[PDB]
């Protein structure tokens, strides 16, 4: 469970830092 | 503004914006419908809302409205014989209201009427410029012929009386008192609010001392409970619940009583729907529906979660509205266990670490300050006054394995358990309590009130619990030993054991004479059976050194109407025998035994 | 009233990744609202809006993902979440498991149209259970009777005849008939075979009951959000049968465990994480929703019944599903695998079968007076005969008393008379407590311990 | 003596499965009758259609209908070749209206190369500015959407209440 | 246990408390020796302070403030006042009520002495009375309770009065008789005038028509157990009286006598 | 037990699960006849009925001795088998009969390569007539001063096992049908003769 | 005395500073004001609990049966604030109480504890529920520092070889206790029935006591002494010759 969650984290983590540069485009 | 606008939906989460200055576990209403849900993350103007009912069909730009409060209660007046669910939907209001055998996504009746006009009497004494504090009665409603429904002023709530309103009749809408603190106002009517999970303060909380009767022989002799005290039961099938939940109702020193359903099995909740306004008792010479002083708390498999884990929450806090009137409430809930399950499922779907089999790392921390609340107070405000709630929580092990992270957890916790067995059920011993298991840890509180009030039950208590220890340890040895060849002491034990195990023990409550067995008959019966026994043995240990001694079978041979008078003591009636009258026979029947043995010593 | 503005169709999608579709600039999107994908091809497929985040909705769609393009495939968003037409002309029909009919007959006239999910039934208006719904069999109707309103699951494992004894309950069950007309049956069916989607419709045809009856198939390879539709489409015509036109319902939900497969299934595409035992955590707020659909209800006549079939793995019950079954319903019938290694038909052990509210079917005016009695005396007689039977072999039977000689005698004309039953022979509760009565008269009746001297007197003698 | 006991459920097999043979019957001629319904109302419509002056009040309905679905800056409407000259006066009337009720500038344009087939019965297609997006209201269109949702009330005025439905909750 | 703003709040409040106690149990300031005792409260609130400046007050420990001594000094002068709002019609002496007061004073803990279980069965007596329709049950308990506030008005309730300590048992008896139990209600209120000393035990305690009611209620009892005329017209003679004495009864028994001997 | 084997028994008509006893044993195919099912059965009782009319009663009996002997087999390790009745070690020692003369194929050996349904059934319906006389004996010699035990059956038979043993060495390339078949009755001749020689 | 108090209905959160509070407190009374402190923390497993609360927010490291993965370090800055240091009178002494999920020793909580403190005391259930008080069951206890702080000068030349055969006898007596269940007494030899004689006059001498009963070292040293008496002394084979010659004699 514990490495289930925390992929779910880096995952959030990269999505939020796409959408991020998307704003930048 | 009060509106925030659905941003996102995804299962039961909803997201909200415009949402800024909302709160913490604030309870929302979602879109059109207007669904409840409560606040569970914060982040810039957003917020996260839990959503309790369906969100099938909710849409991005929907208003969510924001409700100043957490999850609360409504207090006051129109409680006394309510149905609520888990958090407090007037069950019995929506079916009248609807028509309808379901109830509606997004029902939003108001938990007491404020259609009703209430008889309301003032303090009498109280007068404009009075200065007036929380818990303070400054009225009373006359809401049936069982409960003066007292009307006080809320906690953390004070100041100079500005107004009070004359006697008369008031909806629950209407303003009855008004006053001051500090140029500020406060307007207040007969209903308060209050939050779930915050326990209702007191000036002070103090130990238990008196017994809660239950008018069982078993139980109120052998396992007592105090009143404010905390109690399990083992809730399984076969065992026969029941007897505890009608004693407590019919026949405790309780004043007031508040039920739980946690989370039952549709047609199990319909049986205790279907037959508590049936039940009756007899007051001033005059029989009463058990309704006038009730109030139950409904939920099935199928409610919302969040109302299955608030359950508890709202019937203690409306057990602890009615200790601060100055009452003795009796709470019971259906299975704790059910209740551990919602806690199981909301942890689950906000995905938290799943600790110790499952259940989240607080399971502990909630049912260790949920039972925290039982006890006895000297109330909040100026009448000078006590009361207390006492809790029953039933536990639903897995195949009776105690080790079950709830099960163990309450039974670190409470101080009785009321072990049901349907080993004893199956036999038709009634009630089931299975005396070897069973245990209370009021014994050393109880003392200087038995001590007082009837003096001779401690040793006699004691005694009793002994033969029927004896009477296990005996259990092996009898096979062995072929019974005949065992000691004539031991024979006493064993047939003594058998008199206390069928004639005391046993109790049918259909029977019109043990219904309800006053504490006065039964320290009386118990009384005569130790008397019995002490001279029995007496009778064996002057003559065995040496004598044509004597044995059982002399004693049953010589005494065997005495015996019989005996097995008769269960069959005397409060109804129809007086105090006093019930006190003469078991004392002759006291004189009788005495006159014949020594008529063999 | 109605709806009346025109649907949008979007070309804008964004993504499509597994089962999932996801469009962008989406005009107010509605949660769980359907959606229809035309094809680059022009295939037509369709879909459910699984989540919705500002102008995103994702879509689920019901068949697969593939030749989705980003540039030509098409959606048009419908404006409302699925409603099914629900009428009493749904008896003597069969559907898929999304209601489209696979009988050869007309598509369903709405006698109107109803939200799949409901409402719940409030606990105040549920009044408790009570006369007896025979099934026709023994080893149930005898000694595990079933209530009018009662849930009871019948729990099985792989390779036993569990959908063989639900289409025997199907062709079999009705009222008592003591001193058919307002019955239904609703039969749904999860996950299953083409050999025994096939069996089932064969069989109810074959055998004429179709006129009471409405089925709905979901096969092991249909779209798996119809095996999430199946239970509340079946439920949402037993409520409109029992709770509006008054009938007596009995649905028969078969293998709860091909549904729990498919709502897991649902909950890894919302990237949900696995719960307990590979679980949903709120799976049991899942089953409850379907369970709890259940019951009697005040100031009306009809009632609904229900018999959730389940398969448990490796046999063992602590297994999630046959667990959290248990604390939603209200008894369990258990098929046993020695008994189907025997060769006996219908392979159900009375020891570990359970009907919680036996008590409130049974009894005068709706069985008979002495059923309770029997029943318990032949579970008692079945019990010691089992341990005799066990000891047999330790002390050789030569050690045996009289007394054991007639109850091992009766074990075994117990299980070929009582037990054992034709899968086209039909009992009522008459003749399964009569055939009670022929092994009961095995004993002397002072053996009978449990049978008051009342009833031995009216009916342990052969009468002319 | 088990055949023999069987003999009324034997029989009975027939009789529910012959009833219900029966209904099936009855029920494709009722479908029948309903598709029958549908084809007058659909040969109805086009009469609507051949009233110009009726017409152009649908027209005027149905543009702004789309308009107010899309709530784009720019949209392209489509109609049938010869519906132009009502299409273009019903788009006059519905850009103040579209201004006045959604306080947005506005840009709404005909599309003159691709109309819609001369077999549609009637009624427009409203596009945003980049065609990502549309909205439909043929007269078929709306027909269609209509008689599917008041199909239980079609079925209670055609045939009859059921007289078993006691409860409408 | 409680807040700072809680705990002054209570003493602000229980300090107002003891002065409308004071105000409802002595309007006169005859009660002297008692007024003494709680003076360091009362100087509080013959005054305006607007709660506010007792808050203060309090919080600065110019006022008393241990919440402990204000509720022992309360419970005493309320048990004090639900005594003399017991007893309705009548009203006790001066320096038996500074005596019950200093009876209570001594007292270790009231919540478990003798006078309150005394006070709360008296209040359980009354309050029925407060709603109850006429009844031969009703009607005795309006009798019996009238002698029994009377009687504690003469001799308190600190100290075992066999006639007191009686008269509680029969009437909380009687309460709890059920109601169709006419038989045993008619026994158990003739058994208590005849166990009565005097000849009349409602002497100027109970308004003459109530008085009357009884001798009728008795009357209307008696009457239709009696198979002859002349013995009713006997009986009938009786109600001539207003006031019910042992004599009644005596005589409404010696018809019943001679119809026993007569049947 | 895992995923795969789960979703798999969810959707197969039939299932051959291997004994690693039987295996270990070097006893093959080392299929389990207690774990494995097939639901084909009622499907194929009409081509059994139109073609053999016999194997469905042999099919029944085999997995009824299978089955019994398996609870016998466990109470065996706590007693020592002294306790167990004629009849009862009948059972056992029939049943493996079954076990190492039928169910047991070497599958290399050309008499036995691939076993035809006119030889499948032969062996079977043979074994399962030695049951019944075998256990008529014992049964009908209960009450009896006579009393017959599996020891006095085996003196009186041992030819009959040894043909019933050999039973599986007939090789169907080198005899046809009606030779197979004829051997096969001889010996149910045999087995008639002997037990009525008894 | 001094008293920190939070009570079952008070924040979880206070509970993972109370112990910190109260250690920092008996810090400046033992090594600035020089007094003898003795240091009582009431269920370390609610502080356990509630740090396990406060981690699984974090999403941190689970360790054993969801505790944070931290925990010996965490439990190790409480328990290691105790003891004497050089040229200060004072002295802190700790005595933790904790309570065992479902009396279970290898439970992370009583397990890390073990690792870290300098002996247990264990309180038994099956000599409580035989009435015994006080129930502590010697065989899971122990003290480290025991082993420098007895003998000559300290206590009496005895104590360390008393204690231990002691421990061996009761373990023994445990063993054939275990044996009489399997095989009835019958079967035991006469050396058997000492050690079983040895275990009945252990319980009730050495162990139980009552509530106010303040018995001497030297008291519970001879009351040691005449327990082991009864066996034979060359069964006593943890006591050196020059031992036994002295004590067993009296």
């Amino acid at each position: 469970f514990y490495r289930l969650k925390k992929i779910q984290e880096k995952k959030k983590i990269i999505k939020e830092k796409s959408e991020k540069d998307l704003e930048r485009r | 503004s009060t509106f925030g606008y659905v941003h996102g939906v995804s299962g039961p989460v909803v997201t909200a914006c415009d949402m800024a200055g909302a709160a913490m576990y604030e309870l929302v209403r979602v879109g059109h419908s207007e669904l409840v849900g409560e606040i569970i993350r914060l982040e810039g103007d957003m917020a996260t809302i839990q959503v309790y009912e369906e969100t099938s069909g909710v849409s991005v730009g929907d208003p969510v409205l924001r409700t100043g409060k957490p999850l609360s209660v409504e207090l006051g007046p129109g409680i006394m014989g309510a149905i609520f669910d888990g958090i407090q939907r007037p069950l019995s209001d929506i079916s009248s209201q609807t028509q309808s055998i379901y109830i509606p996504r997004g029902v939003n009746v108001s938990a007491l009427s404020r259609d009703i006009k209430w008889e309301f009497i003032p303090s009498k004494n109280l007068r404009v410029g009075s200065h007036i504090t929380g818990g303070d009665i400054y009225g009373i409603v006359n809401e049936n012929s069982l409960i003066k429904h007292k009307i006080m002023l809320p906690p953390r709530s004070r100041g100079s009386v500005t107004y009070i309103a004359p006697p008369g009749n008031y909806d629950a809408s209407d303003v009855v008192l008004e006053l001051e603190f500090e140029g500020v106002k406060e307007k207040l009517s007969m209903v308060q609010v209050w939050p779930v999970r915050q326990v209702r303060p007191v000036t002070e909380k103090l130990p238990a001392n008196h017994p809660l009767l239950t008018g069982q022989r078993v139980l109120d002799a052998l396992f007592p409970c105090v009143q404010g005290g905390t109690t399990a039961i083992p809730g399984a099938f076969g065992c026969g619940k029941t007897v505890i939940s009608q004693s407590l109702s019919k026949y405790s020193n309780s004043d007031v009583i508040i039920y739980v359903g946690c989370g039952e099995r549709g047609n199990e909740m319909s049986e205790v729907l279907r037959d508590f306004p049936e039940l009756t008792m007899e007051v001033d010479g005059k029989v009463e529906s058990i309704m006038k002083r009730t109030a139950l708390v409904a939920n099935t498999s199928n409610m919302p979660v969040a109302a299955r884990e608030a359950s508890i929450y709202t019937g203690i806090t409306l057990s602890e509205y009615f200790r601060d009137m100055g009452y003795h409430v009796s709470m019971m809930a259906d299975s704790t266990s059910r209740w551990a399950e919602a806690l199981r499922e909301i942890s689950g779907r906000l995905a938290e670490m799943p600790a110790d089999s499952g259940y989240p790392a607080y399971l502990g921390a909630r049912l260790a300050s949920f039972y925290e609340r039982a006890g006895r107070v000297k109330c909040l405000g100026n009448p000078e006054r006590e009361g207390s709630v006492s809790i029953v929580g039933a536990v639903s092990p897995p195949g009776g394995d105690f080790s079950d992270p709830v099960t163990s957890a309450t039974l670190g916790i409470v101080q009785v358990f009321w072990g049901l067995d349907k080993k004893l059920a199956q036999r038709k011993h009634f009630p089931s309590v299975n005396w070897l298991i069973s245990y209370s840890k009021y014994m050393r509180a109880l003392d200087e009130y038995y001590d007082k009030h009837f003096t001779e039950f401690v040793p006699l208590r004691t005694k009793a619990k002994e033969i029927l220890q004896e009477e296990e340890d005996l259990a092996e040895i009898v096979q062995l030993v072929g019974k005949a060849s065992l000691a004539e002491t031991d024979k006493i034990t064993l047939e003594v054991a058998k008199l206390i195990k069928d004639d005391f023990l046993q109790q049918n409550g259909y029977t019109p004479y043990d219904r309800f067995c006053p504490f006065y008959k039964t320290v009386g019966m118990l009384s005569n059976m130790i008397s019995f026994y002490d001279m029995a043995r007496r009778a064996v240990e002057t003559t065995a050194q040496s004598d044509n001694k004597i044995t059982w079978s002399i004693i049953r041979e010589h005494m065997g109407e005495i015996l019989y008078k005996l097995s008769s003591m269960k069959f005397k009636d409060p109804v129809k025998d007086g105090e006093a009258k019930i006190k003469a026979d078991y004392a002759q029947l006291l004189e009788d035994m005495q006159n014949a043995f020594r008529s063999l010593e | 009233n109605y709806l009346s503005q025109p649907r949008l169709t979007y070309k804008t999608v964004s993504g499509v990744n597994g089962p999932l579709v996801i469009l962008d600039h989406v005009k107010f999107p509605r949660y769980a609202e359907i959606v229809h994908l035309t094809l680059p091809d022009g295939t037509k497929r369709s879909g459910q809006v699984l989540e919705v985040s500002g102008s995103k909705a994702v879509v689920q769609v019901f068949e697969g993902t593939s030749g989705i393009d980003a540039k030509k495939t098409s959606c048009e968003f419908t404006g409302d979440i699925l409603r099914t037409p629900v009428s009493e002309d749904m008896l003597g029909r069969v559907f898929n498991g999304s209601g489209k009919p696979i009988d050869r007959g007309p598509v369903v006239l709405a006698e109107d149209f109803l939200d799949i999910m409901g409402q719940p039934i409030n606990p105040q208006c549920r009044i408790y259970p009570e006369e007896m719904i025979q099934t026709g069999i023994s080893a149930i109707d005898g000694m595990n009777s079933i209530a009018r309103g009662q849930k009871i699951p019948i729990f099985s494992a792989a390779g036993l005849p569990h959908n063989e004894i639900a289409a025997q309950i199907c062709r079999q069950a009705g009222l008592v008939k003591k001193s058919e007309e307002n019955f239904a049956i609703v039969f749904a069916a999860m996950g299953v075979n083409m050999e025994t989607a096939r069996f089932f419709k064969s069989d109810f045809e074959e055998n004429g009951s179709m006129d009471n009856v409405c089925l709905f198939l979901n096969l092991a390879n249909d779209p798996t959000i119809e095996r999430i539709i199946t239970p509340r489409l079946a439920l949402t015509t037993a409520e409109f049968l029992a709770y509006q036109c008054e009938k007596h319902v009995l649905v028969i939900l078969t293998d709860m465990s091909s549904y729990a497969e498919a709502l897991r299934e649902v909950s890894a595409a919302r990237e949900e994480v696995p719960g307990r035992r590979g679980f949903p955590g709120y799976m049991y707020t899942d089953l409850a929703t379907i369970y709890e659909r259940a019951g009697r209800v005040e100031g009306r006549n009809g009632s609904i019944t229900q018999i959730p079939i389940l398969t448990m793995p490796n046999d063992d019950i602590t297994h999630p599903i046959p667990d959290l079954t248990g604390y939603i319903t209200e008894g369990q019938i258990y098929v046993d695998r020695q008994l189907h290694n025997r060769q006996i038909y219908p392979p159900i052990n009375v020891l570990p079968s359970l009907s919680r509210l036996m008590k409130s079917a049974i009894g005068e005016g709706m069985t008979r007076k002495d059923h309770a009695d029997v029943s318990n005396q032949l579970y008692a007689c079945y019990a010691i005969g089992k341990d005799v039977q066990a000891m047999k072999a330790v002390v050789g039977e030569e050690a045996l008393t009289s007394d054991d000689l007639l109850y091992l005698e009766f074990l075994q004309k117990f299980e070929k008379n009582f037990i054992t039953q034709g899968p086209y022979e039909n009992r009522t509760v008459y003749e399964t407590l009569d055939i009670g009565w022929q092994l009961l008269r095995i004993f002397p009746k002072e053996m009978l311990k449990r049978i008051p001297q009342s009833t031995l007197s009216e009916f342990y003698p052969r009468d002319s | 003596e088990k055949k023999e006991k069987q003999i009324e459920q034997q029989k009975k097999i027939q009789m529910s499965n012959l009833m219900n043979q029966a209904r099936l019957k009855v029920l494709r001629a009722r479908d029948d009758l309903i598709t029958d319904l549908l084809n007058e109302a659909k040969q109805r419509l086009s009469k609507v259609v051949k009233d110009t002056t009726r017409y152009q009040v649908l027209l005027d309905g149905l543009v702004l209908q789309g308009l107010y679905q899309l709530l784009e800056p720019r949209m392209i409407v489509r109609c049938r070749k010869q519906d132009f000259p009502l299409v273009k006066a019903a788009v006059q009337k519905a850009i103040p209206m579209y201004k006045i009720a959604t306080k947005k500038d506005v840009d709404v344009q005909i599309d003159l190369e691709a109309y819609l087939p001369e077999d549609i019965a009637g009624g427009v297609e409203i596009y945003n500015g980049d065609r990502k997006i549309k909205v439909s209201n043929t007269l078929e269109s709306r027909l269609d959407l209509i008689a599917q949702q008041m199909m239980p009330e079609v079925r209670g005025a055609l045939f009859g209440a059921n007289a078993n439905r006691k409860f409408l909750d | 246990g409680l807040t700072s703003e809680q705990y002054h709040s209570q003493v602000v409040g229980k300090i107002g408390y003891i002065a409308r106690c004071m105000q409802t149990i002595d309007p006169e300031n005859n009660l002297k020796k008692i007024r003494e005792d709680y003076q360091d409260v009362l100087i509080w609130a013959e005054k305006n302070y607007r709660f506010e400046e007792i808050l203060e007050a309090s919080k600065s420990g110019k006022c008393p403030n241990d919440l402990d001594a204000l509720s022992r000094r309360s419970l005493i002068l309320q048990e004090l006042l639900r005594l003399v709002s017991s007893i309705s019609p009548f009203k006790m002496k001066l320096d038996l009520i500074e005596s019950q007061y200093e009876k209570m004073k001594q007292h270790v803990n009231l919540w478990k002495s003798d006078y309150h279980v005394k006070l709360n069965q008296l209040n359980q007596l009354t309050d029925y009375l407060k709603n109850a329709a006429p009844t031969p049950k009703n009607n005795f308990l309006r009798a019996m309770t009238s002698v029994l506030q009377m009687q504690i008005a003469q001799y308190g309730i600190t100290e075992d009065n066999e006639g007191i300590n009686q008269l509680f048992k029969l009437g909380l008896h009687l309460l709890a008789m059920a109601n169709e139990k006419i038989d045993e209600q008619y026994h158990l209120f003739k058994g208590y005038v005849k166990d009565q000393p005097e000849e009349s035990p409602f002497e100027g305690i109970l308004p003459a028509e109530d008085q009357k009611i009884l001798v009728k209620t008795m009357i209307d009892y008696a009457m239709p157990k009696l198979s002859s005329k002349v013995l009713q017209d006997k009986l009938s003679a009786l109600s001539s009286s207003d006031v019910l004495t042992k004599t009644l009864l005596d005589s409404i028994d010696r018809i019943v006598k001679e119809n026993e001997k007569l049947n």
